[PDB]
């Protein structure tokens, strides 16, 4: 629609007009199921979602999907997002279209701030989505160590079966990260885990 | 990330040394085999190449050379081979071997046998084929339980590249490397998308994202997300 | 170590050159380490004769326009091993029958190959009537140090190298390790741009191959 680009480009005084032309542009949307919150937040203006969310947009609105405007405050990489949706209560264990929650998509773009963020508000370090996949799966074969380290700092397991089998240690021998293994290790991640092609910790390393 | 930079550092990087190959005369093995009967491949990597680098280009689709007359055969590889080593550095791309590397039946009928000589007389031509000379022969395949060591000998394909299928780590750089330059958003996932398309083998995914760009280029949707992601899954 | 295959080749090999029974086979089991093809190669090569390297049927067609030569199965060295397996076996047991059956000139043998049960199934063919039993003993580094001299003449190398480090000090696998260390140490003296004789390269040469071992 018009607030899609009014959101997107960063139309200020045009959003606010449009706004304040119709009230109904703040809650009406596209063939996306997403209204301009989602498409301000994904472009990274501060200020046109400080003012639908000062009228009160509900910020739990979800798409055809499922998915939550925090989801783009995690994955974008804006902390202010974070800062203004956390201020204003989203939900920290929204369910996406697979199940996924924004520490997902925080640990998956490195975003430490966002993840002290969202684990500090309440948000859960074990959450398993539809492939029984946690954040330290994919943090772990990507190569974030800080990642795994402060999500340590608040009581996340190691030993998190995927749909295969596989744990983060797995996922990291795979990548041939020698510290996140030998540290995985030291912090007590469980190397007798099997998968289903039955390939201990030990094993996936080379 | 470890497919690819084997083709360039196994392709490429020699390929432009030729003019100096010519001068200093040690060329390496030219021989680069693919593999993976689930992968596709086969394209994605002769269409990169033919791209990027910019020299002849001669494409085979299968076994050209399957003629009735068997004298053919010498004056069909012997004329690729004097314009690879005349008109150009051409990259001869060989697929499908198993239908003429592999002996059918009826051993009597001299045809085949003839043509599997002058395959191995070519075969002491690519022998000779290691000094002064511009010639690139890459091969790919699908099934090795039906290919004589022959022609996969030590010294002869010593580019094995494996794709039996593709990897995680393929799937998000090739995910990132096309969402970097187009809108982003969070509905475009990298975990389903990751692990789903690691159970169903699905090619050119960079060509699957543009055509979702191009199902979200109809001016009502701004940003790329995952309907059209599913949707080209389930439609290309 | 591979003094004994040559002593005792010369009196089967070299029997038909100056002598005037003749041999018809023989055949070396063993770890493949050297010996197999450099020692018909290399014979062959001294000797000055043909040596044509080397489908069931059809390379019994080739061992039948060819069949007067020094022959040698380079290329294939229980459920279908023995019969696919059993092709070739066939295929040299007519060839077999071929030279006991007659001959247009001297010097005409064929050297088996096969380290694996197709020996129990080869002698299970070939119940001792014509064949030549010649054990393929593991090469020491005697012959390793010759061998690497032989695989060094082809391709330039300095004066002040020490060739008793880099060939002794290569034990495990076998001997091909010997030319997979020279082919690669091409692959890295293209890679490396050595001068012209450059021996401190060379040592890094020794290193990068060192290495993989």
């Amino acid at each position: 629609l018009m607030v899609c680009n009014l959101a997107y480009s960063g139309k200020l005084e045009e959003l606010k007009e449009s706004i304040l032309a119709d009230k109904s542009l703040a809650t009406r949307t596209d063939q996306d199921s997403r209204t301009a919150l989602h498409w301000a937040c994904s472009a990274g203006h501060t200020e046109i979602v400080e003012f639908l969310l000062q009228l009160g947009v509900p910020v739990n609105d979800k798409d055809d999907a499922g998915w939550s405007p925090l989801h783009i405050a995690a994955s974008a990489g804006r902390d202010e997002i974070v800062k203004a949706l956390l201020g204003k209560g989203a939900q920290v264990n929204a369910v996406n279209q697979n199940g996924c929650t924004p520490l997902h998509y925080a640990a998956s773009k490195n975003r430490h701030e966002i993840a002290v963020m969202l684990l500090e508000g309440g948000a859960n370090p074990d959450a398993k989505d539809h492939y029984e996949a946690t954040a330290m799966h994919r943090a772990a074969a990507k190569g974030n160590l800080k990642m795994i380290h402060i999500l340590l700092y608040y009581k996340a397991s190691t030993n998190i079966q995927d749909t295969e089998g596989n744990t983060p240690l797995h996922l990291a021998c795979d990548e041939e990260r020698v510290e996140e293994a030998k540290l995985l290790v030291s912090q007590g991640a469980s190397i007798y885990i099997e998968n289903k092609e039955e390939k201990t910790p030990l094993q996936v390393a080379k | 990330d470890i497919q690819k930079q084997e083709v360039r550092e196994a392709v490429e990087l020699p390929l432009t040394h030729f003019e100096l190959y010519k001068q200093i005369g040690i060329d390496p093995p030219r021989g680069v085999l693919m593999y993976g009967p689930p992968g596709c491949g086969k394209t994605m990597l002769a269409k990169a190449v033919a791209h990027h680098t910019t020299a002849a280009f001669i494409r085979v689709v299968g076994s050209e050379f399957v003629q009735k007359y068997l004298g053919e055969g010498p004056r069909m590889v012997r004329d690729v081979f004097r314009l690879a080593k005349e008109n150009a550095p051409a990259i001869i791309f060989i697929d499908e071997i198993d239908a003429i590397a592999t002996k059918r039946f009826d051993a009597q009928t001299g045809a085949d046998r003839e043509v599997q000589r002058i395959l191995l007389e070519l075969l002491n031509q690519m022998d000779g084929f290691d000094q002064n000379v511009n010639v690139k022969v890459i091969m790919a395949t699908n099934r090795a339980d039906t290919l004589d060591p022959a022609l996969l000998r030590p010294g002869r394909l010593d580019r094995k590249i494996e794709f039996p299928l593709p990897d995680r780590r393929q799937k998000r750089l090739i995910f990132s490397t096309i969402t970097s330059k187009m809108n982003l958003s969070e509905e475009v996932d990298l975990e389903d998308y990751v692990a789903r398309p690691d159970k169903i083998s699905g090619a050119d995914i960079n060509s699957i994202c543009q055509e979702s760009g191009m199902l979200a280029v109809r001016e009502n949707r701004y940003i790329v997300l995952a309907k059209d992601f599913e949707k080209a899954y389930k439609t290309v | 170590g591979l003094d004994k295959q040559i002593k005792e080749i010369k009196e089967v090999i070299e029997l038909p050159v100056k002598h005037p029974a003749q041999p018809k086979g023989v055949l070396l089991y063993g770890p493949p380490g050297t010996g197999k093809t450099l020692l018909a190669r290399a014979v062959a090569h001294h000797t000055d004769c043909t040596f044509i390297r080397v489908m069931v049927r059809e390379l019994f067609v080739m061992a039948r326009e060819h069949a007067p030569s020094i022959i040698f199965m380079d290329e294939i060295d229980l459920e279908g091993g023995s019969g696919g397996d059993s092709e070739v076996q066939r295929t040299m047991l007519e060839l077999l029958n071929q030279l006991d059956g007659f001959e247009a000139t001297k010097n005409i043998k064929v050297i088996m190959a096969t380290n694996r049960i197709d020996i129990l199934d080869s002698a299970l063919l070939r119940p001792g009537r014509i064949d030549r039993k010649i054990e393929f003993p593991p090469p020491n580094e005697e012959a390793r140090l010759d061998i690497l001299k032989i695989h060094s003449r082809k391709m330039n190398l300095t004066r002040g190298i020490n060739l008793r480090k880099i060939a002794e000090l290569m034990p495990g696998a076998s001997g091909a390790e010997v030319k997979g260390v020279c082919t690669e140490a091409g692959m890295y003296a293209l890679r490396e741009r050595r001068v012209h004789v450059t021996q401190e390269d060379f040592e890094m040469a020794v290193a990068k191959v060192m290495q993989k071992d």
